[PDB]
């Protein structure tokens, strides 16, 4: 199938430089128009740049002179070199196949996105605490347990349960920006009360910006 | 400059309803317009290209119409999975302007939340801080109220809330409220409770704990 | 006799930009200032020559390349330009000596519903060499798998229709373009104004 995989995002101080990559498989990048579209957190979409099959490049006014798009034909990758970054450039950057001018087909295949956070603040790894399922009168047949991922910077953190085996009942909440300038997030899961002694529940937290990887075991109190 | 005015900004629709979203261009853009569907935490997905041509893999209930200035997107029989933000995009010239977005909400029957309270962990209390969490699970509508009470004193200013995006299957929401206080302050009080008020609850529900497994 | 500019400029139909038309004009008298003094053209740029000095000058051969493009693409009919037109349809050399003449043809070339008789090449592996005309309709291979003339996934139709409607924005309306290329070789000059 067609896959576009971005990398290179993360925290960068104002004025800094970053180089995003986009590895494509399923089509030839050199034989296609390849665009980069960005999305400011909680805002809409905005085209940033495009690279033609023949070499021609075009940029949006907001990035002209600071961003450079390029590609490696042997690696089937598209690069976007962002220079002189400002806080306005904090966004999720997507690469997509297609063009936005006279190209009736639009952007059909898009990458997963990569968060570029332009900030002066420094990287901070999360602290993972269990959200202890209070052993009540069993709550009939359903119990809830979770994980509190406290004080991290920048975003994001990825929370899975039992390495991905547990998906039904899992709710990972949007992070909140605390008065400290750090984010905090929680992921809970509803499981049967009967499996609180038999089965084990582990929450896997991954904060790539600080290379933190924690696997916290969540069991009831005694 | 081509201006794209997409309306409505938000719209709530029941399952099986027929939903229409409009996009209006400042100049004649012929059929150079596309519609995208964006689900939470995921990249946009192309639905219709060339104003009316449905993309491969996209269900038959999606349709595009219009040419020149006025374009519409219609979802013939709305499904729970259709919850997303829809964007139009002009493909006539750079900078390929996108519409503002239309947040589509699935109307559902009222569902009361399932309330859960979590004491702070001993690992966290060792660090010098206490975070008490109140979870409200699978509720409809989005409007809920968590009131923290510490020894019956209503807490204000020391809590933060987070609401999940609408579910793809049951179209319900979940809310997490965190009361944060120092370890020193935490040990000054015994009863910690969160009283939840929601449309689906006739009486406000209170889940509580006494610090020290009491 | 008099050079046939009327045949080129006042033609009933024009070519699509991908398959641009070329008219060789030789052995005749041409009034270039009667063209410039025709109050109708939205563009009259001359490169390496003047439209008045053009009259009292002799050339070996003069070419008239006619085609239709949208107004915002008229900027690409100039030396050292980029875009789907300059790159994949019609490219001028840097050392270009000639004139570029354009005019709004929304009255003739835009039908209610859309004029689908005017095409432009959207896909091409590389840029055109100056004065290259690529009329290939071969299905474009955007992936690794061969197409074998079948349009489909990663297999595109190279050419796209302009879809000119009368309701279109002025920049996105059809414009008729005529490019006069002046040739000067060791052979005698057969095209002049007042000789
Ligand atoms: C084209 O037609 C107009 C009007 O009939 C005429 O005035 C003009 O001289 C003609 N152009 C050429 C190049 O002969």
């Amino acid at each position: 199938e067609v896959q576009l995989v971005e990398s290179g995002g993360g925290l960068i101080q104002p004025g800094g430089s970053l180089r995003l990559s986009c590895a494509a498989s399923g089509f030839t990048v050199s034989s296609n128009y390849m665009s980069w579209v960005r999305q400011a957190p909680g805002k809409g979409l905005e085209w940033v740049s495009v690279i033609y099959s023949g070499g021609t490049t075009y940029y949006a006014d907001s990035v002209k002179g600071r961003f450079t798009i390029s590609r490696d034909n042997s690696k089937n990758t598209v690069f976007l070199q962002m220079n002189s970054l400002r806080a306005e450039d904090t966004a999720v950057y997507y690469c997509a196949r297609g063009d936005v001018s006279g190209y009736r087909y639009g952007l059909d295949y898009w990458g997963q996105g990569t968060l570029v956070t332009v900030s002066g603040a420094s990287t901070k790894g999360p602290s993972v605490f269990p959200l202890a399922p209070s052993s009540k009168s069993t709550s009939g047949g359903t119990a809830a347990l979770g994980c509190l991922v406290k004080d991290y910077f920048p975003e994001p953190v990825t929370v899975s349960w039992n390495s991905g085996a547990l998906t039904s009942g899992v709710h990972t909440f949007p992070a909140v920006l605390q008065s400290s300038g750090l984010y905090s997030l929680s992921s809970v899961v509803t499981v049967p009360s009967s499996s609180l002694g038999t089965q084990t529940y582990i929450c896997n937290v991954n904060h790539k910006p600080s290379n933190t990887k924690v696997d916290k075991r969540v069991e009831p109190k005694s | 400059d081509i201006q794209l005015t997409q309306s409505p900004s938000s719209l709530s629709a029941s399952v099986g309803d027929r939903v229409t979203i409009t996009c209006r261009a400042s100049q004649g853009i012929s059929s150079y317009l596309a519609w995208y569907q964006q689900k939470p935490g995921k990249a946009p997905k192309l639905l219709i290209y060339a104003a009316s041509t449905l993309q491969s893999g996209v269900p038959s209930r999606f349709s595009g119409s219009g040419s020149g200035t006025d374009f519409t997107l219609t979802i013939s029989s709305l499904q729970p999975e259709d919850f997303a933000t829809y964007y139009c995009q002009q493909l006539n010239s750079y900078p390929g302007t996108f519409g503002q977005g239309t947040k589509l909400e699935i109307k559902r029957t009222v569902a009361a939340p399932s309330v859960f309270i979590f004491p702070p962990s001993d690992e966290q209390l060792k660090s010098g801080t206490a975070s008490v969490v109140c979870l409200l699970n699978n509720f409809y509508p989005r409007e809920a109220k968590v009131q923290w009470k510490v020894d019956n004193a209503l807490q204000s200013g020391n809590s933060q809330e987070s609401v999940t995006e609408q579910d793809s299957k049951d179209s319900t929401y979940s809310l997490s409220s965190t009361l944060t206080l120092s370890k020193a302050d935490y040990e000054k009080h015994k009863v910690y409770a969160c009283e939840v008020t929601h449309q689906g609850l006739s009486s406000p529900v209170t889940k509580s704990f006494n610090r020290g497994e009491c | 006799n008099l050079c046939p500019f009327g045949e080129v400029f006042n033609a009933t139909r024009f070519a699509s930009v991908y398959a641009w038309n070329r008219k060789r004009i030789s052995n005749c008298v041409a009034d270039y200032s009667v063209l410039y003094n025709s109050a109708s053209f939205s563009t009259f740029k001359c490169y390496g020559v003047s439209p008045t000095k053009l009259n009292d000058l002799c050339f070996t051969n003069v070419y008239a390349d006619s085609f239709v493009i949208r107004g915002d693409e008229v900027r690409q009919i100039a030396p050292g330009q980029t875009g789907k037109i300059a790159d994949y349809n019609y490219k001028l050399p840097d050392d270009f000596t000639g004139c570029v003449i354009a005019w709004n043809s929304n009255n003739l070339d835009s039908k209610v519903g859309g004029n689908y008789n005017y095409l432009y090449r959207l896909f091409r592996k590389s840029n055109l060499k100056p004065f290259e005309r690529d009329i290939s309709t071969e299905i474009y291979q955007a992936g690794s798998t061969p197409c074998n003339g079948v349009e489909g996934f990663n297999c595109y139709f190279p050419l796209q229709s302009y879809g000119f409607q009368p309701t279109n924005g002025v920049g996105y309306q059809p414009y008729r373009v005529v490019v006069l290329s002046f040739e000067l070789l060791h052979a005698p000059a057969t095209v002049c104004g007042p000789k």
